[PDB]
RNA sequence: CUCGUAGUUGGAUCUUGGGAGCGGGCGGGCGCGCCCGUCCCCGCCCCUUGCCUCUCGGCGCCCGGGCCCGAAGCGUUUACUU
């Protein structure tokens, strides 16, 4: 960040990926910060709030992205079902 | 007041003596004759058990905890009656054997067997506070930077005995050892 | 590790983490000490003494029933053996190997096992030298090959 | 997803889920599908989790509705086994369809005719759309896909656990996904069962 | 023989880390690598962790986090004469803004800043980032 | 990232695994509290007895050691965990 | 291609173990006290981790003695850091 005296460490905050607790670089393409609609849960209808998911780009090739966003959604509490 | 109801091994003589009077009243019956006449505690110190309560701890001279439980089972089941509202369980009294590798003296014997160190005595402490239910696991957890927690797992078919006494163990362990332990009951194969 | 064998497999044991007393047939310390003394008395080896004590009585560890173990309590009795297990078993297979070679001299690739035999007994001999269950000098040049062999 | 048991498990799904054959995927398994199974036969096939199926399917609906303005998302195959389904899903949804034949570079080549700017990629199957899936990894647009026990699962962000081989199961999936997505949109307030029946999405050699 | 469970920890964690698993299990352990775990925590690179008890080796499960790059193990085991400390800082670890070389010496475990603060040096075994 | 619960993963995996790599390594052996049929007493053996214990009730043998196990010809009471 | 002397090396563990410990030095809510900080860092400590046993005596402190001292740290040892 920009500290008070100028301990300048960030020129800005790059989009951090939380799906694996890892940071990415400037030039990526699979680090996708998709949006997800929030429900009202009086009918299950969409309403105006965001559940977001931005995974580090490289994991998509391994095809873990489905699993990681499964974990993310379960934790986020828009998905509660568990067998 | 301590003939063979309390063999003498230390300085104070206060509550263990009344406990011993209870013991000599117990040993009149057909399950404690000459079995509660010999393995009688020597010291006893008052501490808490959980919140809103208190209890008494018994220090045997402790050459005995091998064959001590074979009367301590009857001792709990038939002296929790006459000192109810508190708890009793056998302990291994160790002052401590101090560290061998620090030495300048001669009246401190020259080689240490492990059974007197800080760690072996500590597993002896865990045995002490739960004899009848065996330990079936120990996962050690770290608190907030390096502080200690010890999850310890016990036999499923041995909960029938110490479940209203579930916090009592970790209550005593805090003074005896110094850290926080919990006792869960896992899946069995 | 693992020089003297090219295979790496291990299947030895992993005793129950629960150091508790076995408790299937308890068969407490008295008859256990009697059987341990009997087994050592009649001329048996700790490796098979333990096998018998696990078979008939049933033991996972003698240290569990009694703090002193077989070697310890024999050493406190007086029944220490001639030579220990690792020197003796390799000696009594060496006798067979050398019998083989000098009966079929052409077996050029069993001299390659004889040599590892003097090597294994040599390693364990200079080990048991410091263990001091053997004299400060203990000489095997295949001159000790049959001194104990009748 | 959701804590509404009405969107969640109901007989309204199973009465057709068991009818199609939604509780069987295929013989073998890739190492990225274990999340979505509960039992195994003695007969050589794995019977998928339809509950987890509806779970990630409702997450799929969540993604489809987070499309703030529908004109800008592609639903694609190139295999006729789902060409009809994608056509009739896009026709009623509004987001654009591509099926049958694709052209690499449409949303990858900077200069292109039919240079289309999607914002989400829907594919019938990764084994069915080789190149478009790679191009979806090329441009920053998320990927939604069906998933079998057999199927390779690479670059899949939104997974729908079900067999995708068969017209009957895949038609059930499109036909109930449409209702689910519009449900969470809120145009369907649990007023009706939807009058379209799954024979509509079981692919046809059209002679009618 | 099998050797240097410290080195084997610093290789197994980096084996699993670039593969991204949230926690990790390592077969062997020691009180001293436990002590590295704790020094790591005081900076927060790792989270809390569990010490699975099997008297045979002692296994460790520890969480990996995006707070880390790697930590090295140095056999042979040197000594920092407190002249060479700045040298080792400037030539091993990538940053003076994080990461601080590790020392076992006569004042407890420590990393190099806290070592310099107590004015006592010793062996290098670790350096992290 | 296909990370499994490492403080406590699923049970069956540990049993199906080799005993020597377990979360805590415990044997694949049990103990045999058998009858040795044909007599009114009950006696026990090591459940993989590589040295036989004679079955003098039916006038036969009790334990044929077969590989990494002791297989019984005539013997009644198999007993599971006791410790 | 095997063995093997020196050859350089090496499992785990034999305290990184508790207190509200105190004065003092601190990160910190509070205004170094309560404290979160495995005794946050030591003189004084407390469960332990070494010694006055020996002379005359230092504020002690009791009644030539003794809990600590001294000239001084004499009950294994080395490596290595200040």
């Amino acid at each position: 960040m920009q500290s008070n005296a100028g301990e300048f460490v960030d020129l800005y905050v790059p989009r951090k990926c939380s799906a694996s607790n890892r940071i990415i670089g400037a030039k990526d393409h699979a680090s996708i910060p998709m949006n997800v609609a929030e429900v009202d849960k009086v009918t299950g209808r969409f309403n105006g709030q965001s559940k977001t998911y931005a995974i580090c780009g490289a994991i998509r090739r391994m095809g873990e992205s489905d699993d990681s966003i499964l974990r993310l959604a379960k934790s986020h509490g828009i998905v509660s079902q568990n067998f | 007041s301590a003939k063979i109801v309390k063999p003498n091994g230390e300085k104070p003589d206060e509550f263990e003596s009344g406990i011993s009077q209870a013991l000599l009243e117990l040993e009149m019956n057909s399950d404690l004759k000459a079995q509660l006449r010999e393995l009688n505690i020597t010291a006893a110190k008052e501490i808490e058990v959980g919140g809103g309560r208190k209890a008494i701890i018994i220090f045997v001279p402790v050459p005995q905890l091998k064959s001590f439980q074979k009367i301590q089972v009857r001792l709990v089941r038939e002296l929790e009656k006459k000192f109810s509202g508190k708890h009793v369980v056998f302990i291994a009294q160790r002052r401590i054997l101090p560290k061998p590798t620090r030495k300048s003296r001669t009246k401190n014997k020259q080689k240490r067997p492990r059974s007197r160190t800080l760690t072996a005595v500590h597993d002896a402490i865990l045995e002490d506070l739960v004899f009848p239910s065996e330990i079936v696991g120990k996962r050690i957890r770290v608190k907030l930077d390096g502080s200690r927690l010890i999850k310890v797992h016990l036999d499923k078919a041995q909960q029938n005995n110490v479940e209203h006494k579930v916090e009592t163990f970790s209550g005593v362990y805090k003074k005896l050892t110094g850290k926080d332990v919990n006792f869960e009951f896992p899946e069995f194969q | 590790g693992r020089m003297h064998a090219p295979g790496k497999g291990l299947s030895q044991s992993a005793l129950p983490y629960r150091r508790s007393v076995p408790t299937w047939l308890k068969l407490t310390s008295d008859d256990v000490k009697e059987q341990i003394y009997k087994l050592a008395k009649k001329g048996l080896t700790p490796s098979q003494i333990g096998v018998i004590l696990r078979d008939s009585h049933g033991v996972a560890q003698v240290r569990f029933v009694t703090g002193n173990k077989i070697l310890r309590i024999l050493k406190s009795k007086g029944l220490a053996p001639d030579l220990p297990e690792d020197l003796y078993h390799l000696i009594k297979k060496a006798v067979a190997v050398r019998k083989h070679l000098e009966r079929n001299r052409k077996d050029k690739d069993a001299k390659f096992r004889l040599i590892l035999i003097e090597s294994r007994i040599h390693r364990l001999a200079r080990y048991y030298k410091t263990k001091r269950v053997l004299p400060p000098n203990w000489k095997y040049e295949s001159s000790t090959a049959s001194a104990l062999v009748a | 997803s959701g804590a509404l048991d009405v969107l969640q498990m109901k007989e309204e799904d199973v009465l057709k889920f068991l009818a199609a054959g939604t509780h069987l995927g295929g013989t073998n398994l890739d190492f990225q599908m274990e999340q979505y199974i509960y039992k195994r036969k003695s007969d050589g096939i794995y019977i998928i989790n339809l509950k987890r199926t509806w779970e990630k399917l409702l997450l799929a609906a969540r993604a489809i509705v987070a499309i703030e303005n529908p004109a800008d998302v592609s639903v694609i195959s190139s295999r006729n086994t789902g060409q009809r389904a994608v056509l009739k899903f896009a026709a009623a949804t509004g987001a654009t369809p591509i099926a049958g034949r694709f052209t690499p570079g449409t949303f990858t080549n900077q200069i292109q005719t039919a240079f289309r700017e999607p914002r989400l990629l829907v594919v019938t199957d990764p084994r069915a759309d080789h190149q478009p899936l790679t191009e979806a990894s090329y441009v920053n647009l998320p990927t939604i896909a069906l998933c079998n026990t057999d199927s390779p699962l690479r670059y899949v962000d939104i997974a729908i656990p079900c067999n995708n081989k068969g017209a009957h199961s895949v038609g059930l999936m499109w036909w109930m996904l449409a209702r689910e997505v519009l449900r969470m949109r809120g145009t369907i307030s649990r007023e009706h069962p939807w009058e379209v029946m799954p024979d509509l999405y079981f692919y046809r050699d059209p002679e009618e | 023989v099998r050797m240097n469970v410290l080195a084997d920890a610093l290789k197994s964690i980096n084996n699993a880390e670039k593969r991204g698993k949230r926690q990790v299990l390592i077969r062997p352990c020691s009180k001293v690598i436990v002590r590295f775990l704790t020094v790591m925590m005081k900076h927060g690179y790792i989270g809390e962790f569990e010490i699975i008890d099997d008297h045979r080796a002692g296994k460790i499960v520890v969480n990996l986090t995006g707070r880390l790059n790697k930590c090295g193990v140095i056999s042979p085991r040197f000594d920092v004469q407190l002249k060479d400390l700045e040298k080792w800082q400037n030539n091993l670890l990538p940053s003076r803004q994080f990461g601080f070389i590790v020392l076992t010496t006569s004042a407890g475990i420590m990393d190099h800043e806290e070592a310099r603060r107590k004015h006592t040096g010793g062996k290098i075994l670790g350096f992290f980032f | 990232p296909l990370a499994k619960d490492l403080l406590h993963p699923s049970p069956e995996e540990e049993k199906r695994k080799h005993k020597k790599k377990r979360l805590v390594q415990s044997p694949n052996s049990y103990f045999m509290d058998v009858k040795c049929p044909g007599c009114y007493k009950i006696t026990t053996v090591f459940s993989h007895a590589q040295t036989v214990v004679l079955c003098v009730g039916c006038s036969t043998v009790l334990c044929q050691p077969t590989g990494g196990k002791a297989r019984l010809t005539e013997g009644c009471s198999f007993r599971r965990k006791q410790h």
